[PDB]
C-alpha cells in the first residue's frame, strides 16, 4: 500500500528525484543503493516568513516548538516518530523515502502541518429527498481546482505558527470557497463553522514531499445536516485556486495527493457512501 | 404507473 | 451547362457587409500536407463540387490542413451559402453537432422515428447547421437519411448538413487530388476500388471539409478542428452549439469530454447503443433520484466500460472511467433522452432543456424557446424569474424578445411578452438610425 511520489518535483524546472521501486519505499527496509538528489526550490531558498531556516540545527522535533514565541506543530503523526540525522542535523521523514533530500517545495523541515477543511452536505434532489446509492447516503463536498497543477483537491493550506486548526480551517474556507468573505449569511456561516470535528491526522502522499520535509495533514469536516447554511454560500474560486465546485464523494475519484483517504475517513465517520 | 412504482421497485 | 464562379462574396471581419473578390485569391490561404512531416505545407488546390448519383444538387468540398484557422473555413461555408442563396440567407440560430458510432447499428424503430422526428423538427424550426462526420456508415448515414426528407419537403432554403471528415480514409482521394482547382463537376464513385483506404463519403451531406495531416488510414485527427470550427461558428452567429451522442466508440467519449470542457452542452440518447448507454448509467448513478436507480455501483460501470471499449491495460480502463465520470461532473451540461421515461415527441424538449441549462442570459433562452414553439417552457421560465426577483433582466430583454416574436411570426408569444408589463409603444430598433 506504499506510496511513491512522481520523479519530477512540481515547479522545480525539470529537476528530477532519485527513482525507486514501490517495494523499497518503507523506512524499516534497508535499501543500500539509495542516492537521492539534493534540490531546493528558489521560492524556498529565498527564505520567506512561512519557511523554516535552511540550517536545521538547534531545532527540537517530535514536540510543539516555538518560533518567534508562536507554537508550531513540529510533531509527526507517525508511530515511530521523527529521527534526526547526525551528519547535518536535518530531520528524517518517517513516512518513507522520496528520492530527494533537502526541503524542496515544502517550507518547513520535517513535518509540514497542513489543515484541510472539507465542508460537506447531503446531495439532495429539489423534491427534498436525499439521494441514496449502494445502500448508503451519498455525501457532497466543496473541491477547488488548484492553480499550479490543474487537479481538483480539498481546500486547505499549511497551519501557521501560534494558531490552531479552527482558525486555519475557517480562514482557508473563507479564502478559497468564499473568496472575499454578510448579515444572515454570516450568521449561517458562523453556525456552520461552530461545529467541526478533527476526523484524521495522517501523512499526506504529496508529490512535493522529500526525505527532510514531508506533509502531514489534519482533516476538519464541516457538515451541514439540514443543508440550509450550505445553500447560502456564494461559491467563487480565489487565491491559488481557479474554480471551486460541489463534487460527489465516491471511491473512483481522481483527486490530488492522499485526499481519497481523507474523504474515506469523513464518509467512514458519517456512515456515507465511498 | 402507481402499481409499477408500488411493486416493481419494491423488489 | 454550369458556368464556373469567378468571384465570391467573403464577409468582412466587422460583420457589416460582404466584399467581392476572386476565388483563387481567397483559396490561396488553405494549405495541404502530403509530406506526413511537411509541417508548413504547400497550397491545396483540391476544392470544388462533387456530384453524387440520385442527387439533383451538387455538394462542395474543401481539403484543408489540420493547422489551418477554422475562421477561414467558416468564411468558405458562408461565402458558398451567400453565392447560392444570396446575401440575405437564413442565418442559423442553433449549431447541432452530431457525434457517435461510425460502425453500423440496429436501433429500435420507435427510437429511430423519435430521433428522426425531433432532429428534423429542430433543424427546420431553427434553420440549423448540422455538423456530422462524412463517412457513409452509422450515425452520419442515419442523419443523412433524416435530412433527405428535409431536402425533399423544402423548396427554397435547405440547412447545410456539413460533413467534416479526416482525409486519408476517403475513397477516391487520388481522383480528387488529380486535376485543376476550378473543379465543378466531378463524378464520385463510392463503389470504386481503392487499395489502402476503405471508407467512402456519404452522398447526403451538403458540404465537405477533408481535414488532412499527411497520414494515411489513421482516424481521429479531425476531432479538434471540428470542435474549434463549431465554437468559432457559434461565436460568429451568437448561436448555441449542441452535440448529440448516439452509440459511439472511444473517440466519441473524447469528443464529449472536449465538448463539456469547452462549455458546450451534450444530449446523450439512452437506449441507443454502447457509449451512450455508459454515459446514461453514469448520470443515473450520479444525479438521478428515482427508486429504481438506487442499486447502482462503480463496479458494474467499470465492468461495462471494460466490456464495451476493451482497454489493453487496467490504467487505461481507469483513465476511461475517470474521463467518463469527468464528463458528467456538471449536471447542466448533460441531458439524457430515454424512451421509457420521456415522450415520443419530446426529443426537441430535451434539446431545449440543454439550451436552457447552458445559456447564461434570459433573453437568448427565451429567443430559442420561441424558435422551438414551446410557450409553456417560456412561461415557466418567465414566472420563475418573476418570482425570484429577477424582474430587471425581464424588462431588459422583453423588447428584443417582442421584436423577434414579431419578425418570426409567433402571435401567441407576442401575447405573452406583452402580458408581462411590456409597453407596445416602448419598442426600440436594433440598429441606430
Ligand atoms: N468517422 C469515422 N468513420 C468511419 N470509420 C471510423 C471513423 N472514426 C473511426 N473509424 C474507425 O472505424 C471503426 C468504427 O469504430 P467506432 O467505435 O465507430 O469509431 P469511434 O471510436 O466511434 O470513432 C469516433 C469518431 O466517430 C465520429 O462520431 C467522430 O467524428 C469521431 O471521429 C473504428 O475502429 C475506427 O478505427
Amino acid at each position: 500500500e506504499w506510496y511513491v511520489p512522481p520523479e519530477e518535483y512540481p515547479k522545480s524546472g525539470g529537476v528530477k528525484r532519485y527513482l525507486i521501486d514501490a517495494s523499497m519505499v518503507p523506512l524499516s527496509i534497508m535499501c543500500p543503493s539509495y542516492d537521492p538528489v539534493e534540490y531546493t526550490h528558489p521560492s524556498v531558498a529565498a527564505q520567506p516568513v512561512w519557511a523554516d531556516p535552511a540550517d536545521p540545527r538547534k531545532i527540537k522535533f517530535n514536540v510543539k516548538d516555538e518560533v518567534n514565541g508562536k507554537v508550531v506543530d513540529r510533531t509527526s503523526c507517525h508511530p515511530s516518530g521523527i529521527s534526526i540525522d547526525s551528519n547535518t542535523g536535518r530531520p528524517i521523514n518517517p513516512w518513507g523515502r522520496t528520492g530527494m533530500t533537502g526541503r524542496g517545495l515544502l517550507g518547513k523541515w520535517g513535518v509540514n502541518q497542513a489543515a484541510d477543511t472539507v465542508v460537506t452536505r447531503w446531495k439532495r434532489s429539489p423534491d427534498g429527498s436525499i439521494l441514496e446509492r449502494d445502500g448508503k447516503k451519498v455525501l457532497e463536498f466543496v473541491a477547488i481546482q488548484r492553480q499550479d497543477n490543474k487537479m481538483w483537491a480539498i481546500p486547505g493550506g499549511f497551519v501557521d505558527n501560534g494558531e490552531d486548526v479552527a482558525l486555519t480551517s475557517g480562514r482557508e474556507f473563507m479564502e478559497e470557497a468564499l473568496g472575499m468573505g454578510s448579515a444572515e449569511s454570516k450568521d449561517s456561516l458562523a453556525a456552520l463553522f461552530s461545529s467541526g470535528t478533527i476526523v484524521a491526522r495522517i501523512y499526506c502522499e504529496d508529490p512535493r514531499n522529500t526525505d527532510n520535509a514531508w506533509v502531514e495533514t489534519t482533516c476538519v469536516n464541516f457538515h451541514d445536516e439540514s443543508g440550509r447554511h450550505a445553500a447560502r454560500l456564494k461559491l467563487q474560486g480565489g487565491d491559488d485556486a481557479e474554480h471551486a465546485r460541489w463534487m460527489m464523494v465516491h471511491g473512483g475519484l481522481n483527486l490530488f495527493a492522499s485526499h481519497r483517504t481523507l474523504l474515506q475517513h469523513v464518509t467512514s465517520a458519517l456512515n456515507a457512501y465511498f | 404507473i402507481s402499481f409499477r412504482f408500488s411493486l416493481d421497485q419494491q423488489a | 451547362q454550369s458556368v464556373a464562379a469567378k468571384t465570391l462574396l467573403i464577409e468582412n471581419e466587422d460583420g457589416k457587409g460582404s466584399t467581392r473578390m476572386e476565388v483563387q485569391d481567397f483559396m490561396k490561404r488553405f494549405h495541404m500536407h502530403a509530406s506526413e512531416d511537411d509541417k508548413t505545407g504547400s497550397p491545396s488546390t483540391a476544392w470544388g463540387t462533387l456530384r453524387f448519383p440520385t442527387k439533383e444538387a451538387t455538394a462542395p468540398y474543401l481539403r484543408l490542413s489540420v493547422n489551418d484557422d477554422p475562421e477561414d473555413a467558416l468564411l468558405f461555408v458562408k461565402a458558398m451559402l451567400a453565392q447560392k442563396y444570396g446575401e440575405t440567407y437564413d442565418r442559423p440560430s442553433l449549431i447541432l453537432s452530431v457525434t457517435g458510432g461510425a460502425r453500423n447499428f440496429t436501433l429500435p424503430p420507435r427510437l429511430e422515428t423519435a430521433i428522426a422526428k425531433g432532429l428534423r423538427l429542430a433543424a427546420q424550426r431553427t434553420n440549423a447547421w448540422v455538423v456530422t462526420g462524412g463517412t457513409n456508415t452509422g450515425v452520419m448515414k442515419l442523419t443523412g437519411q433524416i435530412m433527405e426528407a428535409l431536402s425533399k419537403t423544402q423548396s427554397h432554403f435547405i440547412p447545410p448538413t456539413i460533413g467534416i471528415a479526416t482525409y486519408g480514409v476517403i475513397i477516391g482521394g487520388d481522383d480528387m487530388t488529380r486535376g485543376e482547382p476550378p473543379k465543378i463537376g466531378l463524378e464520385y464513385e463510392m463503389h470504386k476500388k481503392d487499395p489502402p483506404k476503405t471508407t467512402p463519403l456519404d452522398d447526403n451531406h451538403n458540404l465537405f471539409l477533408l481535414v488532412d495531416d499527411g497520414s494515411t488510414n489513421k482516424f481521429g485527427k479531425e476531432i479538434k478542428f471540428r470542435a474549434a470550427f463549431e465554437n468559432a461558428a457559434g461565436q460568429a452567429f451568437a448561436a448555441p452549439v449542441v452535440t448529440i451522442v448516439v452509440q459511439g466508440g472511444p473517440g466519441t467519449l473524447g469528443t464529449a469530454l472536449q465538448a463539456v470542457r469547452q462549455g458546450t452542452p451534450i444530449v446523450v440518447v439512452d437506449g441507443s447503443g454502447l457509449a451512450a448507454d455508459v454515459l446514461a448509467y453514469a448520470y443515473n448513478f450520479m444525479h438521478n433520484p428515482l427508486t429504481r436507480f438506487k442499486s447502482y455501483t462503480i463496479d458494474d460501470l467499470r465492468q461495462k466500460v471494460a466490456q464495451t471499449f476493451n482497454p489493453k491495460s487496467s490504467q487505461q480502463l481507469t483513465n476511461l472511467l475517470d474521463s467518463a465520470l469527468e464528463c458528467v461532473q456538471d449536471p447542466n451540461l448533460v441531458v439524457v433522452y430515454s424512451l421509457q421515461e420521456s415522450g415520443i415527441d419530446e426529443f426537441d424538449d430535451c434539446i431545449l432543456k440543454a439550451i436552457f441549462s447552458s445559456q447564461g442570459k434570459l433573453g437568448n433562452k427565451l429567443k430559442q424557446a420561441m424558435y422551438f414553439d414551446q410557450l409553456d417552457v417560456a412561461k415557466r421560465a418567465l414566472s420563475e424569474a418573476s418570482k425570484n426577483g429577477q424582474h430587471n433582466e425581464i424588462a431588459a430583454c422583453i423588447n428584443d424578445n417582442l421584436m423577434a416574436a414579431m419578425m418570426h411570426n409567433k402571435p401567441h408569444f407576442v401575447e405573452l411578452y406583452l402580458g408581462f408589463d411590456a409597453k407596445i409603444y416602448e419598442l426600440k430598433p436594433s440598429e441606430e438610425v
